[PDB]
RNA sequence: GAGGUAAAGCGAAUGAUUAGAAGUCUUGGGGUUGAAAUGACCUUAACUUAUUCUCAAACUUUAAAUAUGUAAGAAGUCCUUGUUGCUUAAUUGAACGUGGACAAUUGAAUGAAGAGCUUUUAGUGGGCCAUUUUUGGUAAGCAGAACUGGCGAUGCGGGAUGA
RNA sequence: GGGUAAACGGCGGGAGUAACUAUGACUCUCUUAAGGUAGCCAAAUGCCUCGUCAUCUAAUUAGUGACGCGCAUGAAUGGAU
RNA sequence: CCUAAGGGGGACUCAUGGAGAACAGAAAUCUCCAGUAGAACAAAAGGGUAAAAGUCCCCUUGAUUUUGAUUUUCAGUGUGAAUACAAACCAUGAAAGUGUGGCCUAUCGAUCCUUUAGUCCCUCGGAAUUUGAGGCUAGAGGUGCCAGAAAAGUUACCACAGGGAUAACUGGCUUGUGGCAGUCAAGCGUUCAUAGCGACAUUGCUUUUUGAUUCUUCGAUGUCGGCUCUUCCUAUCAUACCGAAGCAGAAUUCGGUAAGCGUUGGAUUGUUCACCCACUAAUAGGGAACGUGAGCUGGGUUUAGACCGUCGUGAGACAGGUUAGUUU
RNA sequence: GGUUGCGGCCAUAUCUAGCAGAAAGCACCGUUCCCCGUUCGAUCAACCGUAGUUAAGCUGCUAAGAGCAAUACCGAGUAGUGUAGUGGGAGACCAUACGCGAAACUAUUGUGCUGCAAUCU
């Protein structure tokens, strides 16, 4: 009764979007005003912190734009963390900041910015940033990109955010996203925050969870009773995990138990592959010959 | 007419040597309606340079009846006679622009014998205009 | 009423190509030019600012100077029986490489390595571009190749 | 149009030389003196015989004014003026407007 | 490099448009079914599907020819390293340089009664015609444009005679 | 605010309606300062127009007598004799 | 036109269709699916725009200050508009960034004078003080004929300088319109396309209509009609000789060669034109500078007098009527 | 080679209908103390990675598939066009000479490639 949509015309006339914007990655308005340079700072690139949030991950990479494509600097996985002494939790907030420093750290060693800019050794939870040390190399500058995701105070981005600048990037950024800023009267609760950095958030939820509703607390913190630990002693295991990013952020690359060729190879057999012409060919005419 | 004027044509029954090149023959195809050419024999080019050969010197236009008048301008060149000059030209040399460019435009008379009923239009359609590939030598036997 | 506005006549000229409308791809914000590079100028309907007039649209010039988020060309315009300089300011999107200098930058080292390598064996070699030349004799053979003999058809309607 | 009464816009001053409130106003033009050198010229001039010695404008064709604003500011009292363009209506400090209201 | 005119296209968007065919009418009526069932049947009209004929100065995917921009070196390329308050995380650059190498094929053709620069002042500011492109008009030795060449300002040979 | 037109001057439209038709005494209607009265007229003033009828002639865009919604007659810008 | 319809940020996706839900139906609201923009973006049209430039929400005043450069129109002058920066000061955002009015292409204005703001500075010249005045920098008050005089008619009593750069005759180009002639053949014609006609179409000619144009003439080519007189054309009204018929005779109609020869007298009108009466073989049509004014006439038009109607406050107008008006 | 993150070119990558997918990743998936946002923890936020699943997303393959792209003894040296003639023709227009040269149509082929970092039976 309707005219058919999907005419042969409205396929030819069709302009399909950008390949990384039909998968649903990319904003390409966010990534046009994060890369371009200012024209006369010629060939210097502008370093992007793109974090982004998995069900299972975060990855803290820094990155910077050439034509044939973005250029990974450093990177840092929460799956790393295990390596510095957090097994779960891998996507706290605290994660997110415990990321977030060691990204910081292991940039600023592959610069060679470690003896300056140290970053905030005493994690208060005040507000600041990185300061450039007079007569001096400048902090390294780095603009957070958080792609599609949305922008609310409390949200783990910003942890990272807080992560780097705590470590000794220069990421220009406002208190006013932190968990624990108060928009009524517009300042930042360093308790609160202090509190969200060392995981106080999951240590309280395990205390009221532990006393109020004892089965739901052995199916969700399962991982910490068969590790006995405690809500009290969560907020050590992140100090400690950030003095051991402190100490040594370099880069260990997971042992691979087989060789690029052989994983090419077992991937290969679960591959299937295109006919040829003459097969298809084939299966036309045994087609027409079956149809009579 | 500007490329009337580079191929040093200014007047009527005036005749030039050109060396053909991809850059030459399309700057010829846009004279194509007011110039015939062709392919000139030996004893052609010989008969006109005996004849109405005179070289451009201190842009002066001077008899060749010497060799001395050719030697002292294209020595450097290495053309010590009209022979070498004649030879520089038929079998197309290193020096050609040189030698082309230092003698100066030929200067024919009419045809003895008039051209056909019409010239300005092809030589493929009864007239005289483009290019005739081995009767220029006969038009410049008329003409020379 | 005679109409000359800024962009009076630019119907298709400021149009964006058929199935390439919407947003720019960012290697035209990545691209890097330097005073004396040259350019060429296409408008991009889609940026209204820093758009050029009509008749800068297609010419090539030379960068000047580099701001911000655009490029200061020079074009010489035929006013009259002279040429006046003009200085366009120009956002970058409407502004792309000329591939003219790629190809005779090329020449230029190929020229000087093949001339340094004359030198070193001790010879002597010819660097100018020649026009193509009439072609040379040559003998075709008819080996399966018996000329066939074509004479003009008949006239015959189509219809 | 509509514009607030106050607005915030630099401010000339040499001890504000920033952005301050001011108090928006419009301009009306002063009354024309008596003494002033072109009035004072142009008194004598009509004086005696030989009728109007001026011209006297007749071929109106604005039907409306540009309107001036005299910003205060409210730190120095320096005033500042910005000129609009030509409307036919102007109001300060009118009802802002509501969006997604029925009639 | 740029272009959207000629051509082309319309079983490609917009708009215009000829003809049937097969379907849906369930959200068209008529007639005939029914004691009352909107549930059919014959019909025209609508739409839908695949076709069909013909078009567009102010339609278009495509798209010439001619005309048009730039480049074809010594004020160039390359190697090294000096200045800055600009720029970079930076010893990064950017701009201008010092010093060194590359000579007559110093980097396409052809031509050049030479190139460049300045002052000052005359007349003119009614135009017209031809080819080609083209608008209004039935048309015009009509009115108005585009490119070139002419007449005006020019005799001479031809068109008998004729800007 | 009053007076004054032998001061300058001005002096309307649309519908239906009478035991055929035609017309409209009549009615309704908008509107003016007032709505052209008595008279006169295709007049030196009427376009249409060589108006229609009669008379004058063999034949008359002429003349005269009538008729009259009169482009655009009319009362001391005097009307009719 | 707009304190948002400006600026920044965020979230969302539009027109429409289909399938469904009480009242609810072609149109209310709700839900899902499709939906390349077929919507919207103040206002013309064109371009542009989809995690937006569109819809909605939050915060705002960058629609701010200083003076330069550049683009368009261009003389590379002004005005308008726009662009890119510099130095400030701000808004917004986590931030990169963006923002010097409106997504872009239109939306506007010198000198003199006045006025306001700024600087609180310079001057009033014998020396001061305070009022007043005059300066310096930026706006506003306006010129739409928009590079910007302050401006009602009429001349039929007219003047001058000019103009064929320009109208009112002829002529010339054209032939729409006018006129005349073909081709085809659906029909008409008792049957019968074509004796005689001939629709729908289509091809021409003519310059006796009126146009269109403005080439010649404005240091003048005497511009209506009539009378008078000559000549020419033929597209032939009559007269000669013929062919055809829906030709019995008579009369008539169609056609050919034919311009030799003729084509009138009157009433009304200035008329050309017209319309009657009458005679006649017939009362055909045209040209010749719309033949013909040092041939006439002067009724008309179109000087100056005068009257009327309508129009105008008026002077006056009328391509309306009327009467009188030097023809070398 | 598979996958993830960030990309470059922006359909050879899109669209429709099917089928398959080991490891890992991604994903769907669970909960509401906290930060936060809604008519609605659906979206958004936080927490667990613990309870489950490859059903979907995602990837690959199939289709005398639509579309798109490329090529051509395809159409066609056609249409058109620059230049020329005291060429033809009453004209409208056409042919020829020296040059340049399409589009549709037809047929065939193809159906993303690739950079940086990490990871994987
Ligand atoms: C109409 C009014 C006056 C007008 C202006 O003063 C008229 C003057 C101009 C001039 O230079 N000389 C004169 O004699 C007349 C102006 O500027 C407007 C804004 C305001
Ligand atoms: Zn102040």
């Amino acid at each position: 009764m309707q005219k058919e949509f999907r005419t042969s015309a409205y396929h030819s006339r069709f302009q399909t979007p950008f390949r990384r914007r039909q998968e649903g990655k990319t904003d390409y308005y966010q990534r046009k005003r994060l890369v371009t340079q200012h024209k006369a700072k010629y060939n210097s690139p502008k370093y992007r912190l793109v974090v982004r949030f998995t069900n299972k991950d975060i990855i803290a990479q820094i990155v910077s734009a050439h034509i044939t494509g973005d250029v990974v600097f450093t990177a840092a996985y929460a799956h790393e963390l295990p390596r510095y002494g957090i097994k779960y939790g891998l996507t706290n907030w605290s994660a997110a900041y415990a990321v977030g420093l060691l990204v910081a750290r292991r940039a600023l060693q592959k610069l060679g910015l470690d003896e300056t800019y140290t970053g905030v050794e005493e994690v208060e939870g005040e507000f600041e940033l990185t300061e450039a040390v007079e007569d001096g190399p400048r902090p390294f500058k780095v603009f957070l990109d958080i792609g599609l995701q949305r922008t609310t105070t409390g949200a783990r981005v910003f942890g990272v955010l807080k992560g780097a600048s705590d470590g000794g990037l220069y990421v220009p950024h406002s208190p006013n996203r932190f968990p624990g800023w108060d928009i009524e009267a517009e300042e930042l609760d360093a308790e609160l925050l202090r509190k969200y950095i060392f995981g106080g958030h999951v240590a309280e939820y395990m205390e009221e969870l532990l006393d109020d509703d004892e089965e739901k607390y052995k199916s969700i913190f399962k991982n910490y009773i068969e590790e006995e630990i405690e809500s009290e002693d969560v907020e050590e295991i992140y100090a400690n995990a950030h003095e051991a990013i402190r100490a040594d952020p370099s880069f260990k690359p997971t042992e691979k138990k087989f060789t690029k060729e052989q994983y090419k190879a077992e991937s290969k057999k679960y591959r299937q592959q295109k006919l040829t012409r003459a097969e298809r060919q084939a299966k036309v005419a045994k087609k027409i010959a079956e149809f009579k | 007419r500007k490329v009337l004027q580079l191929l040093r044509l200014t007047q009527i029954n005036a005749g030039v040597f050109v060396r053909l090149t991809k850059a030459t023959s399309e700057l010829i195809k846009l004279a194509e309606p007011y110039v015939a050419y062709g392919y000139p024999s030996l004893s052609t080019i010989r008969q006109l340079v005996y004849k109405r050969g005179f070289g451009k010197v201190n842009k002066q236009r001077i008899a060749l009846s010497d060799n001395a008048i050719i030697e002292a301008n294209l020595g450097k060149f290495n053309i010590l006679s009209i022979e070498d000059l004649i030879h520089e030209i038929y079998t197309v040399g290193p020096n050609f622009k040189q030698v082309s460019n230092f003698l100066w435009p030929f200067k024919l008379s009419n045809p003895n014998g008039g051209f056909r009923a019409r010239k300005f239009q092809h030589f493929i359609q009864g007239g005289d205009t483009g290019n005739r590939e081995q009767f220029i030598n006969a038009l410049v036997k008329q003409m020379n | 009423g005679k109409s000359r506005g800024y962009r009076s006549g630019t119907r298709y000229a400021f149009q964006r190509d058929f199935k390439k409308h919407g947003a720019i791809p960012l290697s035209t914000y990545l691209k890097v030019y330097k005073v004396g590079d040259i350019v060429d100028i296409k408008a991009n309907g889609s940026i209204q600012k820093g758009m050029p007039h009509k008749y800068y649209h297609g010419k090539t010039g030379i960068v000047y100077n580099v701001t911000k988020s655009s490029v200061g060309v020079i074009i010489n315009k035929v006013v009259g029986n002279r040429y006046i300089e003009k200085r366009v300011n120009l956002r970058v999107e409407h502004v792309k490489h000329s591939a003219c200098r790629q190809e005779f930058l090329n020449r230029v080292k190929s020229n000087a390595a093949k001339k340094r390598e004359a030198k070193a064996n001790g010879e002597t070699v010819y660097l100018k571009r020649q026009a193509a030349k009439p072609r040379g004799s040559r003998i075709i053979s008819t080996e399966g190749n018996i000329p066939q003999t074509l004479a003009p058809v008949a006239y015959e309607t189509f219809i | 149009v509509n514009v607030p009464k106050t607005r915030k816009t630099y401010c000339k001053g040499k001890e504000c030389r920033k952005h301050t409130q001011h108090k928006v106003t419009q301009y009306k033009a002063g009354k024309a003196s008596l003494f002033a050198q072109g009035k004072r010229r142009y008194d004598r001039k009509q004086s005696g015989y030989g009728g109007q010695t001026k011209q006297i404008f007749h071929k109106k064709a604005k039907t409306t004014k540009k309107v001036v604003l005299r910003l205060e500011c409210v730190v120095c009292k320096t005033k500042a003026q910005l000129p609009l363009k030509r409307c036919k209506h102007f109001e300060l400090g009118g009802d802002k407007k509501q969006k997604g209201q029925a009639l």
